[PDB]
C-alpha cells in the first residue's frame, strides 16, 4: 500500500461492486446500494490492457529453430551449441520473472493511487460539509437526496447550495 | 561383422551448381548415382525427433 489506500484506511474491497474497480456506497433516506465509477475504472482497464499488451507484443520472434545435431567429434561445438541456448534460457528467464514482480508491484501501486486519487476529489469537493470517518467514508452534515448524491460521484457537486445547512449542523457538533 | 557384412560402402554427396559440370570417372568400386534431385534452398530450419502423430 504505497499511496496508503489499498489495504490502508480503506481496509476492505467491496465484494458487491461488480460494475467496476472503484466506486461509492451511499446511505441516505431513499435507500442504499453500491455504484461503480467509470472515469476511474476505464482509465485503468485500458491502461493495464495496454500494459499487458506491452510486454506481450515486444518479443519479436524470428522464424528460426534450435535443434542441431553434432557429430560425436564436434563435442566442443556440441558443448558450444548448448551454451548458446542455456545463456538465453538464463537471460530470458531472469529478466522475465524480475519484470513480472516489477509490473506487479507497479500494478498494485497504481490501483492504490487511483483509490487515493478518488478520495482527494470527493474530500476536496465538500471540504467541510461532511466529517471524514477515516475508514474511507464521509458523513454528510446535511440531508443529501439521490440527486445530491449523484453530483458527488459525477463531479459537479454543489458547495454553495448545501453550505448554509452545513454550518447549522456543524455548529451542532 | 556389421549387419552380416565385412564390407563397407562409404557414401558421398556433392551439390552441383548451375553452369557447372560434374564428371564421374572410375575403374571399379563405384556405386553409381541413379536418382539425383533438384532443390531450392530453405534456409533456417532443422529436424525434430518425435513420435508425435500428424494432424
Amino acid at each position: 500500500g504505497l499511496f496508503g489506500a489499498i489495504a490502508g484506511f480503506i481496509e476492505g474491497g467491496w465484494t458487491g461492486m461488480v460494475d467496476g474497480w472503484y466506486g461509492y456506497h451511499h446511505q441516505n433516506e431513499q435507500g442504499s446500494g453500491y455504484a461503480a465509477d467509470q472515469k476511474s475504472t476505464q482509465n485503468a482497464i485500458n491502461g493495464i490492457t495496454n500494459k499487458v499488451n506491452s510486454v506481450i507484443e515486444k518479443m519479436n520472434t524470428q522464424f528460426t529453430a534450435v535443434g542441431k545435431e553434432f557429430n560425436k567429434l564436434e563435442r566442443r561445438m556440441e558443448n558450444l551449441n548448448k551454451k548458446v541456448d542455456d545463456g538465453f534460457i538464463d537471460i530470458w528467464t531472469y529478466n522475465a520473472e524480475l519484470l513480472v514482480l516489477l509490473e506487479n508491484e507497479r500494478t498494485l501501486d497504481f490501483h492504490d493511487s487511483n483509490v487515493k486519487n478518488l478520495y482527494e476529489k470527493v474530500k476536496s469537493q465538500l471540504k467541510n460539509n461532511a466529517k471524514e470517518i477515516g475508514n474511507g467514508c464521509f458523513e454528510f452534515y446535511h440531508k443529501c437526496n439521490d440527486e445530491c448524491m449523484e453530483s458527488v460521484k459525477n463531479g459537479t457537486y454543489d458547495y454553495p447550495k448545501y453550505s448554509e445547512e452545513s454550518k447549522l449542523n456543524r455548529e451542532k457538533i | 561383422k556389421v549387419r552380416d557384412q565385412e564390407g563397407r560402402i562409404n557414401y558421398y554427396w556433392t551439390l552441383l551448381e548451375p553452369g557447372d559440370t560434374i564428371i564421374f570417372e572410375a575403374n571399379g568400386n563405384l556405386i553409381a548415382p541413379r536418382y539425383a534431385f533438384a532443390l531450392s534452398r530453405g534456409f533456417g530450419s532443422g529436424i525434430i525427433n518425435s513420435n508425435a502423430p500428424m494432424d
